[PDB]
RNA sequence: AACGCGACGAUACUACCCGCACGUUGUAGACGUAUAAGAAUAGGCUCCGGCCUCGUAUCCUAGCAGGCGAUUCCUCCGCCGGCCUCGAAGUGGCCGUCGGUAAUUCGCGUAUUGCAAUUUAGACACGCGCGGGAUCAAAUCCUUUGCAGACGACUUAGAUGUG
RNA sequence: CAUCGGUUCUGGCGGGGGGAUAAAGGCCCAGGGAAUGUGGCUCCUCCGGGAGUGUUAUAGCCCUGGGUGUAAUACCCUCGC
C-alpha cells in the first residue's frame, strides 16, 4: 500500500505558538477564543519583544516556526514566563531569519549620510573582488 | 452597537408625604455613555412600573467594569426582540472576555441575520456558564473541544493599499 | 556641496567654509533654511576664533562689490583679494588637519549630495 | 568622470484644483509627491517650495523655459496629496504634469 | 456554521499504489492506472495511518463537509476500478428485424467501436466510438448480449450509456413497440 | 508610490473592472500603462452570465444605420479591457482622450514586451481577492465564444514565447549560481574591517 | 429557456419621477386609510399580550425557576 | 476603417543617404525617467545544503554638470568589423581592434553666480547648413475606348507597334 | 530671511483630579473546588497513542479573603510648555 501524499503543511495556531505581531513584538497563545482571535502573552526580558497579556486578532499576527512544550491552557502570565525563560523564546526567535531580516531593515534605516556614504565606498570596494572572482570563474569554466 | 459599558442604574419616585422612603430600583443597562444609559432606565423603568422621569429620580449611575477580562468565558444570552410578526425569544452563546464584549457581539449578530436594531432588542438576561457542559450551542462547543488547534489556509499577504504594483504574485501560505 | 559651519550669525545668516581645498567652496555666507545639518561634526579644535570673528565681520563680504563688478564689467576671472586668500587659507589649515585624522570624512566632503531612486527625504536621517 | 545624478528635489504630479463633485477652485492645486502615502509624510513636506517648470515659445531674458513658483500648504484627505498654492494658478492643462518640490525651506 | 475540521478516510489495498500531488490522483494497481484531477474541490490530502488516506476541510461550510464524500467516493470507485475492474452486460432484443452489432477495434485511435445494423428495418448504420480503455465484447454464453469492461467506471457506463440511447425508438408507441439495446446486468469483472 | 516612464502590466490572473479602475487612475495620474495577456483577465461569476451579458451588449444596435453611431461591439480581449477602460475615464473631453493615449493594450506579450518586467496589482489579483469556492471565468473564453477569432495563433506564439524565456531561465539560473561561487570565493580576500563594517551597517 | 444566447428586453432599475412621486403619495394614503380602517376596525384586541415565556436551552431556567417562587413565597409571607 | 495595417516596384527636383553644425523649431510634460522565467495559491523555489509575509529587494550610485598630473588596476562602459541570431508590430549573443575608465592613495585648480531665484543639460521628430557619396521618375489635363457612366469616377489605348 | 500681531490646522511633552481612590495583573499569605485531569498507577494496543482512576505530584487552572497599595495603566475631565 504504497501512498506518496505530497501536500501542503501549514502551521497550527495552538496553545504555546509563539506569534509576531506587527510592531515586532512577540506572544504566545494561552487560549483560543475563535477562529479569529486568540489569547495570548508576551512575557519576554527583552523590552522590544514583549507584548501586554490580552487579545490578539489572528489578522495582525504571524506564525513563528517557535512552539512552547507542553504549555497549559489558560496558564497566566508567570506560568508563562516560566516557560519562556525556560524555552529559551528568546535565544530562537534571534536564530530565526525574520528577527534577522528584522535587525537589517533597523540597521539599514539607522543610517546618517555619512554612512551611506561609507556603505557605498566599501560596497564598491568588495564588489571589485567579486568581480575579479566572477571573471576567473568564468574564465575557468 | 458601539463601545458599550454596563452601568448600574439606581432611580427611584420622588419623595412625598405618604412615602418619604420610596423604593430604589436598580438596573443593569448597557449603553455608550450614561445619558443613554439613564434614558433607558426611565424606559424600562415606564415599562414596569409608576415612575416616569418628570415623577422619579436618578438616585446612582455607577459602571460595572468586568472582573477578569483577561479570561475567555463563555457568556449565555436570553434576549426578546421585535420584528414583523412580534417578540420572539433568543437564547445565544457568545465566547468573549466581557459582557460588554459580549454585548456587542449580540448586537452584531443580531443585526446581521435578522435586522434588528437597538431600539427593538431587549436584553433579559446575560450569564456566565460555569461549565462547558452548559454550552449548548455547536459552533460554541467546536471552539470548548479538548486540544484545539487548526491551520488557516488561503491567509491573504496584507500588503499596502498605497504601494500598486508589485514584482511579485503573492503567495496564500503564511 | 557639503561644507562645514564656522559659526551663526544674525538674521538666518550662516558662515561656512568647505574646505577650499577639499571641494572648492570658500568662506561664504548661507542662510540656514537652505541647508541640511548631518550629523556629523568636524572638531574646531586649532582654528582661530579671532579670524573666525574678523571674517563674520558684517563688511567682509558686501565690501567693493561695486568694485569688482564695475572693474570686471575677451573675459577674466575676477581677482581673489589676499585678505580672502590669507583668511581662507589660515582658517582651513588646522581644519583639513582635524578632517584628516577621520576616515572617509575628506573624501565625503568632496563628493555631492543628489537624491537617488527610493530615496525618501522624510524617512531619511540625517 | 562622475556617474551619478544631480537632483535635489522630489518629483510630484499636478493632479486638479480644488474642488467638489462640479465647482472647482483653480487658486489651489492637488500635487501627489512621489513618496508620500500618508498625512504623517505629508507633514514633512508642508511649507515647501514647489515649482512648475515649462518651455514657451519666445526667448525672454536669455531663455525659453518658464517657471511658476508656489508652496505647499496642508495635506489633502488621508494618502499623502498635499494643497499647494502658487503665484498664479497653474494652467489647467497641466493636469497631470511634473512639478519639483524642493527642500528649502529646511528644518533639518 | 463554519466547522473547524471535517476529516474521512479510505483505506488502501496492498496491491494499490496512489500518488497524490496538487489535487491530481494517480492510483496504480493489478489492472492498470488511472488518473484524475480534484483541483475543483478544495481538500486537504494527508496520511494518517500506513494504509488509509486522510481527507480534511478546515474552516469548511456544510457544502465543503459535504463534498468530501463526493471526493472519497469518486477516490474508492478508482480503487476498485484499478483492483477489480467494471463490467457491464447489456442485452439487445428485437421482436421482428434481427439487430446486427458488429465489434472492431480502430488501431489509429486505439478504441473499440461498435456498429448497430437493421434496428426495426432502417437502412441506416449506427456508429458509436468508445472511450479509451473500454473494451467491448459479444457474450458468447448468453444471447444478444454485449460485455463492457474496463477500469474506469465513468468510462463504461457512459459507453453503456450512449450505446443504449443511441438505439432509441421515434414516433411510435413505445408500449407496442418494445425494441432496443438495454443495460441489464452491472458489477465488476473480477 | 513611484513614478515610472512606463508600468507593464500582466493581464493574468486580474480583475476585470478593478484593474480597469486602478489602470485608469494611473492614466489620469498621468502614468503610462501597457497591459498585455488581456486574453488571461478574470471575470467574477461562472461563464454563463458573462455569456448572457455580452449577448445583451451585442442585442443593443442603432436602428436607421447600424454602419454609424452605433454601438460597435469589439470581440478581442483587448478591446474588451479597453472598454472597460474607457467607460472609467471622461473619453469625450481634451484630457481623456490625451489619458486615453497613454494606455496601450494586446493580447499576448509581443515583443519587444517580452524582455522587460512585468508587474501586479495586488488590487485586483483574483486569488487575492475572491473567496475560496467562488465561480470565475476567463475574458479569452468568452472572446472565442462571441468572436475572436486569433486564440490558436496568440496560443502557438505563447508556447513560443515560454521556451525562449525557459531557455533564458536556465541562462539565468547559471548565472545566479557562478555569483553565488563568486562571492564565496571574494569572501576570502575582501578586508575583514570592511566586512565587519558592511555587516554593521545592515549589507 | 435559451436567455443566455439570445436575451430579452431588460427590465430598467431606473425609476421615473413620475412614478416615484405616484408611489409615494399611493403610500401616503395608503398610511392614512389603514388608520382610519383601524379606528373603525371591530375586531377584538386583548388588553394583556401573550407573554412568550422562557427558553428550554437556557441552562438556569431551573435555578430562574427557584428565584421565582422563592420571591413568591417572601411575598406571601410578607403579606 | 476614405485619420487601421503589411509587402513590393520606380523614385527627376534643393528631392535620397552619410558626418557634424546648430536651432527665440515642435512634443498631455526626461532628470538613475535601471530590473524578461513560467506556473501554483488546500502550495511553490533551489546551487539539492536548504529556503518562501515582506521589491523595506537587486544593480548602479565619489571626481570643474565632474579638470590636469601621478600612484595604481585589469574591473566596467561605448563605437566599429566578422560570425551567428532575432518575424507577434523583427535585435541581441560571442569574438577582435580602438577609445574612455579611483578598486587604493596623493598634489594642483575651484572663490567674485557676492545669503535662494529651472540645475536652460535627455529623447524623438522637424528645418536651415555645409563637406562627401548615390539616382536621372512619374501622375494629371488632352485624344481615344464602352467591359463603364447623370457629371465626376471606371475598363482601355496613345513613344515604331502583332500600333 | 529674522522678530512680531490677528485667525487657524496639526504634532509632541510635563503635571493635577475622578471611578470599586479604575477594574485587572505581578509577587506573597490563608482557605475551598473542579476538569477540556498534570505527574503517578492500571488496561488495551498499529505499541504511535487512547481509555479508566483521582485534586498537584515530575504541569497548571478557578473561586474567596488579606498585604505590597494612596501600585501601574486604560477612560473622562483639567493646568501648562
Amino acid at each position: 500500500a504504497e501512498i506518496n501524499v505530497e501536500a501542503t503543511s501549514w502551521r497550527r495556531v495552538e496553545v504555546g505558538r509563539v506569534l509576531k505581531l506587527e510592531n515586532g513584538s512577540l506572544a504566545a497563545i494561552v487560549e483560543i477564543i475563535d477562529h479569529k482571535r486568540v489569547l495570548a502573552d508576551g512575557p519576554s526580558s527583552d523590552p522590544k519583544l514583549a507584548t501586554p497579556r490580552g487579545i490578539v486578532p489572528l489578522s495582525r499576527a504571524l506564525l513563528t516556526p517557535i512552539v512552547i512544550p507542553k504549555l497549559p491552557r489558560g496558564a497566566r502570565t508567570g506560568a508563562v514566563k516560566k516557560a519562556w525563560e525556560a524555552y529559551g523564546v528568546d535565544a530562537k526567535w534571534k536564530e530565526t531569519n525574520w528577527a534577522k531580516k528584522q535587525l537589517q531593515q533597523e540597521r539599514r534605516q539607522s543610517l546618517t549620510d555619512f554612512d551611506r556614504f561609507k556603505v557605498m565606498r566599501l560596497k564598491k570596494q568588495r564588489r571589485f573582488e567579486e568581480r575579479k572572482a566572477l571573471a576567473k570563474i568564468k574564465a575557468a569554466a | 452597537m458601539g463601545r458599550l459599558q454596563e452601568y448600574q442604574v439606581i432611580g427611584r419616585h420622588l419623595p412625598t408625604e405618604a412615602n418619604p422612603n420610596p423604593a430604589l430600583y436598580r438596573m443593569r443597562i448597557f449603553a455608550p455613555n450614561e445619558v443613554v444609559a439613564k434614558s433607558r432606565f426611565w424606559y424600562f423603568l415606564r415599562g414596569l412600573k409608576k415612575v416616569k422621569k418628570a415623577t422619579g429620580e436618578i438616585v446612582s449611575v455607577n459602571v460595572i467594569s468586568e472582573k477578569h477580562p483577561l479570561k475567555v468565558k463563555n457568556f449565555g444570552i436570553w434576549l426578546r426582540y421585535d420584528s414583523r410578526s412580534g417578540t420572539h425569544n433568543m437564547y445565544k452563546e457568545y465566547r468573549e472576555t466581557s459582557r460588554v464584549a459580549a454585548v456587542e457581539a449580540m448586537y452584531a449578530d443580531m443585526a446581521a441575520r435578522h435586522r434588528a436594531r437597538f431600539r427593538s432588542i431587549h436584553i433579559l438576561k446575560v450569564v456566565e456558564l460555569e461549565k462547558t457542559e452548559d454550552v449548548k450551542r455547536p459552533y460554541i462547543k467546536q471552539l470548548v473541544a479538548k486540544n484545539l488547534s487548526f491551520p488557516l489556509p488561503h491567509r491573504v499577504p496584507k500588503i499596502s493599499t498605497k504601494k500598486i504594483f508589485s514584482a511579485k504574485r503573492p503567495s496564500t501560505f503564511s | 556641496k557639503r561644507v562645514v559651519l564656522l559659526k551663526c550669525l544674525d538674521q538666518g545668516v550662516l558662515l561656512v567654509t568647505g574646505p577650499f581645498k577639499i571641494n572648492g567652496v570658500p568662506l561664504r555666507r548661507v542662510n540656514a533654511r537652505y541647508v541640511i545639518a548631518t550629523s556629523v561634526k568636524v572638531d574646531l579644535t586649532g582654528v582661530d576664533q579671532a579670524k573666525i570673528d574678523e571674517v563674520a565681520q558684517p563688511k567682509y563680504f558686501t565690501a567693493e562689490k561695486a568694485k569688482e563688478k564695475a572693474s570686471e564689467e575677451k573675459p577674466q576671472k575676477k581677482p581673489v583679494s589676499s585678505t580672502r586668500a590669507a583668511d581662507q587659507k589660515a582658517i582651513d589649515k588646522a581644519l583639513i588637519a582635524n578632517i584628516k585624522k577621520v576616515d572617509m570624512l575628506a573624501s565625503y566632503l568632496a563628493s555631492s549630495f543628489s537624491l537617488r531612486k527610493g530615496d525618501k527625504p522624510h524617512l531619511m536621517k540625517f | 568622470p562622475s556617474e551619478a545624478g544631480h537632483r535635489l528635489y522630489v518629483k510630484g504630479r499636478h493632479l486638479s484644483y480644488q474642488r467638489g463633485r462640479r465647482n472647482t477652485h483653480p487658486k489651489t492645486s492637488l500635487i501627489k509627491i512621489e513618496g508620500v502615502d500618508d498625512t504623517a509624510a505629508a507633514n514633512f513636506y508642508l511649507g515647501k517650495r514647489v515649482a512648475y517648470v515649462y518651455r514657451a515659445q519666445k526667448e525672454v531674458r536669455g531663455t525659453k523655459i518658464r517657471v511658476i513658483w508656489g508652496k505647499i500648504t496642508r495635506p489633502h484627505g488621508n494618502s499623502g496629496v498635499v494643497r499647494a498654492k502658487f503665484t498664479h494658478p497653474l494652467p489647467a492643462r497641466s493636469f497631470g504634469a511634473s512639478v519639483r518640490i524642493m527642500l528649502y525651506p529646511s528644518s533639518i | 456554521m463554519r466547522y473547524i475540521h471535517s476529516e474521512e478516510t479510505i483505506p488502501v489495498p496492498e496491491n494499490v499504489k496512489v500518488s497524490i500531488k496538487s489535487r491530481l490522483v494517480t492510483v496504480e494497481g493489478p489492472r492498470g492506472k488511472l488518473q484524475k484531477d480534484l483541483s475543483h474541490i478544495a481538500v486537504n490530502f494527508s496520511v494518517v495511518k500506513k494504509g488509509v488516506i486522510g481527507l480534511e476541510i478546515h474552516h469548511g461550510s456544510r457544502k465543503d463537509v459535504a463534498a468530501l464524500r463526493t471526493v472519497r467516493t469518486i477516490i474508492n470507485n478508482m480503487i476498485i476500478g484499478v483492483t477489480k475492474g467494471f463490467k457491464y452486460k447489456m442485452r439487445y432484443v428485437y421482436a421482428h428485424f434481427p439487430i446486427n452489432v458488429n465489434v472492431e477495434k480502430n488501431a489509429e485511435t486505439g478504441c473499440y467501436e461498435v456498429e448497430i445494423r437493421n434496428f426495426i428495418g432502417e437502412k441506416i448504420v449506427r456508429k458509436v466510438v468508445m472511450a479509451p480503455g473500454v473494451e467491448v465484447e459479444i457474450s458468447k454464453a448468453q444471447k444478444d448480449e454485449l460485455i463492457l469492461s474496463g477500469n474506469s467506471l465513468e468510462a463504461v457506463s457512459q459507453s453503456a450509456a450512449d450505446i443504449q440511447q443511441i438505439c432509441k425508438v421515434r414516433n411510435k408507441d413505445i408500449r407496442k413497440f418494445l425494441d432496443g439495446i438495454y443495460v441489464s446486468e452491472k458489477g465488476n469483472i473480477v | 508610490s513611484s513614478f515610472e516612464s512606463v508600468v507593464v502590466i500582466d493581464g493574468k490572473g486580474h480583475l476585470l473592472g478593478r484593474l480597469a479602475s486602478i489602470v485608469a487612475k494611473q492614466l489620469l495620474s498621468g502614468q503610462k500603462i501597457v497591459v498585455v495577456r488581456c486574453e488571461a483577465l478574470n471575470i467574477s461569476g461562472e461563464f454563463f452570465r458573462a455569456k448572457l451579458k455580452y449577448h445583451a451588449y451585442l442585442r443593443k444596435m442603432t436602428r436607421y444605420n447600424p454602419t454609424r453611431g452605433g454601438p460597435f461591439h469589439f470581440r478581442a480581449p483587448s478591446r474588451i479591457f479597453y472598454k472597460a477602460v474607457r467607460g472609467m475615464i471622461p473619453h469625450k473631453t481634451a484630457r481623456g482622450a490625451a489619458a486615453l493615449e497613454r494606455l496601450k493594450v494586446f493580447e499576448g506579450v509581443p515583443p519587444p514586451y517580452d524582455k522587460k518586467k512585468k508587474m501586479v496589482v495586488p488590487q485586483a489579483l483574483r486569488v487575492l481577492r475572491l473567496q475560496p469556492g467562488r465561480k470565475y471565468c476567463t475574458v479569452g473564453r468568452l472572446s472565442h465564444e462571441v468572436g475572436w477569432k486569433y486564440q490558436d495563433v496568440v496560443a502557438r506564439l505563447e508556447e513560443r514565447r515560454k521556451a525562449k524565456g525557459a531557455a533564458y531561465y536556465e541562462r539565468k539560473k547559471l548565472a545566479a549560481r557562478q555569483l553565488s561561487e563568486a562571492k564565496k570565493a571574494a569572501a576570502a580576500k575582501v578586508d575583514p574591517k570592511v566586512s565587519e563594517a558592511l555587516a554593521a551597517y545592515g549589507y | 429557456a435559451g436567455t443566455i444566447n439570445k436575451p430579452k428586453k431588460p427590465t430598467s432599475k431606473r425609476k421615473t419621477t413620475r412614478l416615484r412621486a405616484k408611489i409615494s403619495k399611493r403610500a401616503a394614503e395608503k398610511k392614512r386609510k389603514e388608520r382610519k380602517l383601524a379606528r373603525k376596525n371591530p375586531e377584538w384586541r386583548s388588553k394583556l399580550k401573550k407573554d412568550p415565556g422562557i427558553p428550554n436551552l437556557f441552562p438556569y431556567k431551573e435555578r430562574l425557576l427557584q428565584q421565582i417562587e422563592e420571591e413568591r413565597i417572601r411575598r406571601k409571607e410578607e403579606l
